[PDB]
């Protein structure tokens, strides 16, 4: 079993005489709006033995009780700031693909080492204390932080295209026609230039006898070399209070759960921020709809996700930020086609067909026959 | 006579047809080899999509004829 | 791999142009051009010009480019924008893929509406419902926007 595993291994791991906290206190205040600011001005600067200590966690001109809650929406709040595409430092790996890795541009700015390993504080920190962030990120990410080689196969979460034209390299053979070669033209801040995967790579056309080692080689500068020092700051910061040799005794998704905790989908969210074509916020075909919402589980609530929009991540800003193939194209629900005809899906603007049914038992039945061949989570 | 039926895929698959077998027939026989109902079938010969109702005759498929199969949706 | 290969494909629609569709860089900046696209003469948009703008990714060929129209059409999959739901700019797409067949793709598919995929519900409506009507519509905004 997943779980009674997974559970074995987080008490093996917080049981370690290496992973234990001390008995004093350390007051962190912090003012709501300038959560970042205070968050980076007071952890970046703290000693490995104080990071070890209990943490109290008071939000200014906010007395109350249940610190946990507290400390909660403070990690929330971090969580939600520091990871935030619109900061520079992190950024989404496609669009319409919802999926968080260390943005390349985030070397113009004159010391991105602090930041990175402030960053890196933060997730030991979260990790340490049994809090939890909620973020999203990629499966190369997890596998990069536990040192796995990372193969082609990793370029599926990352981007589906970009896999799908690798693997399709891989399998046809290339020709002349083709005008690919052993370099990479990375557009920063408009400027436009050129990366050689190997010396003297602009010069060198990819034959039938390279491209598996032109395959090797964009896919580790993709999914590594254009993130080295980066990442090295943020694995040091990381690896400051969790040694590795604690970190290594998980894999790419017990430390997701680790991390992120047990990832859920909100209906309360979903409900407030969708939009209906043809029908209204009090026809049953919505009522019964939002119903089956509430009473089910979390994978098929994801595995619905997945068949109507085309992805199971979200934004980090829930459904509000929702993208499409063209631009921001939030859930939408629409009256179209027969009784007999089951719910369709068009994925690329997140829109989905609920014919007029009848009943809610023929709701339910229609929709979980139809979602049945959509794998989430 | 034989022909040859290459899929978006490149799966490749050989059918036992006739140049009077109708488009239904080979249709059929694509079904029954892979599942793929016949109106979701969609076969281009020289550039022309086969269209239910006519023979292979029709499309001057012959001996050892190659064929495209498109298992695609709109939209 | 991003820069040759449009260099390329711009010589190569420079030698055989299909004589109907024309591309082009929109003065010098090799990553956003112009196309220009004739009506099909079976189609109700017959004698008609259209306007389209690609722009090529960075990681071209590995990601297919984005199309947008530029002049307004009475099309089931065709919106108010003009953005374009076509399996082979995000689905079907391949490195062997040049920019021609894409234009040729647009071309056929402004012969073969698809009513299924209701970019504009009320298009497709109408094609469901009077295909008559619908071919009116058609001709009379493509005599209104198309010149």
């Amino acid at each position: 079993s997943h779980m009674d595993e997974y559970q074995r291994k987080i008490a093996y791991m917080y049981d370690r005489p290496e992973m234990a906290v001390n008995d004093a206190q350390l007051q962190l205040k912090v003012s709501r709006a300038t959560t970042f600011e205070d968050a980076y001005d007071i952890i970046s600067k703290l000693s490995v033995s104080d990071m070890k200590k209990k943490l109290l966690i008071r939000f200014r001109n906010e007395d109350g009780l249940d610190y946990g809650g507290v400390s909660r929406e403070f990690f929330y709040i971090l969580s939600h700031a520091i990871f935030n595409p619109g900061y520079s430092l992190f950024e989404y790996a496609t669009d319409d693909n919802y999926g968080l890795q260390i943005s390349p541009l985030s070397s113009v700015n004159p010391d991105f080492r602090s930041y990175f390993r402030f960053v890196g504080r933060v997730m030991g920190l979260a990790i340490y204390h049994r809090r939890y962030l909620d973020v999203q990120f990629v499966l190369p990410f997890y596998k990069r932080i536990l040192q796995k080689p990372l193969c082609l196969e990793d370029v599926k979460d990352v981007d589906e295209v970009y896999y799908e034209s690798l693997k399709w390299i891989k399998n046809n053979d290339v020709d002349e026609s083709l005008c690919l070669n052993f370099s990479v033209e990375e557009n920063r801040f408009g400027e436009s230039v050129t990366v050689d995967l190997i010396p003297n790579g602009r010069n060198i056309a990819v034959n039938n006898q390279n491209k598996m080692n032109y395959l090797k080689a964009l896919t580790e500068h993709k999914l590594v070399t254009s993130t080295e020092e980066q990442f090295n700051a943020l694995k040091g910061g990381l690896n400051e209070l969790i040694p590795d040799s604690v970190l290594q005794i998980f894999n790419e998704n017990e430390l997701d759960t680790l991390l992120n905790g047990k990832r859920d989908i909100d209906v309360q969210d979903w409900k407030r921020f969708t939009d209906y074509r043809s029908y209204t916020e009090t026809d049953d075909i919505v009522i019964w709809f939002w119903e089956l919402l509430s009473e089910w589980s979390p994978e098929k609530k994801a595995k619905l996700l997945q068949f109507a929009t085309g992805t199971s991540r979200l934004p980090l800003s829930g459904f509000k930020d929702m993208h499409g193939s063209d631009g921001p194209r939030k859930f939408t629900i629409e009256k179209v086609g027969h009784i007999s005809q089951l719910p369709k899906a068009h994925t690329c603007f997140n829109r989905l067909d609920i014919p007029p049914y009848n009943s809610k038992e023929e709701l339910e039945q229609k929709l979980t026959i139809a979602i049945q061949e959509t794998a989430g989570f | 006579m034989q022909i040859f039926v290459k899929t978006l895929t490149g799966k490749t698959i050989t059918l036992e047809v006739e140049s009077s077998d109708t488009i239904d027939n080979v249709k059929s026989k694509i079904q029954d080899k892979e599942g793929i109902p016949p109106d979701q079938q969609r076969l281009i010969f020289a550039g022309k999509q086969l269209e239910d109702g006519r023979t292979l005759s029709d499309y001057n498929i012959q001996k050892e004829s190659t064929l495209h199969l498109v298992l695609r949706l709109r939209g | 791999m991003a820069l040759k290969r449009i260099n390329r494909e711009l010589a190569d629609l420079g030698k055989d142009p299909p004589s109907s569709s024309s591309a082009g860089p929109v003065g010098d900046d090799l990553f956003h051009w112009q196309a220009t696209i004739m009506g099909p003469a079976d189609s109700p948009y017959a004698g008609g010009v259209f306007f389209l703008s690609i722009h090529f990714p960075t990681d071209y060929p590995f990601k297919p480019p984005k199309v947008n129209f530029t002049t307004r059409i009475y099309h089931p999959n065709i919106n108010s924008n003009g953005s374009i739901c076509l399996d082979i700019l995000r689905d079907q797409w391949s490195p062997a893929l040049t920019i021609s067949k894409v234009l040729l793709s647009i071309s056929s598919l402004l012969t073969d509406p698809n009513p299924d995929d209701p970019l504009v519900p009320e298009i497709a409506h109408v094609y469901k419902t009077d295909r008559s009507r619908y071919e009116l519509s058609a001709r009379e905004w493509t005599r209104k926007y198309a010149i």
